[PDB]
């Protein structure tokens, strides 16, 4: 049926330092309008299984 | 616009192409890049669109 418990994270301000790990999902600022904790458009969930 | 089965084909080059403004447009209701980011078309180029 798919599993789906396994996440990875597509979107990212920047890149990640070497041995380092990040687990914050806040919402990310796709295009220019501001998301302000809402979705909407230009506003998408980094990670997704 | 034309039909599926004998759609519209343009050939774009020699030109400046900004894609800000359209990745900014609200008024599409799907925009999906796979090769790449949508951040990054105005740093990299190629020769034929």
């Amino acid at each position: 049926g798919g599993n789906y418990n396994y996440l990875y994270r597509l979107f990212r301000k920047s890149n990640l330092k070497p041995f380092e790990r990040d687990i914050s999902t806040e919402i990310y600022q796709a295009g220019s309008t501001p998301c302000n904790g809402v979705k909407g458009f230009n506003c998408y969930f980094p990670l997704q299984s | 616009f034309a039909s599926v089965y004998a759609w519209n084909r343009k050939r774009i080059s020699n030109c400046v192409a900004d894609y800000s403004v359209l990745y900014n447009s609200a008024s599409f209701s799907t925009f999906k890049c796979y090769g790449v980011s949508p951040t990054k078309l105005n740093d990299l180029c190629f020769t034929n669109v």
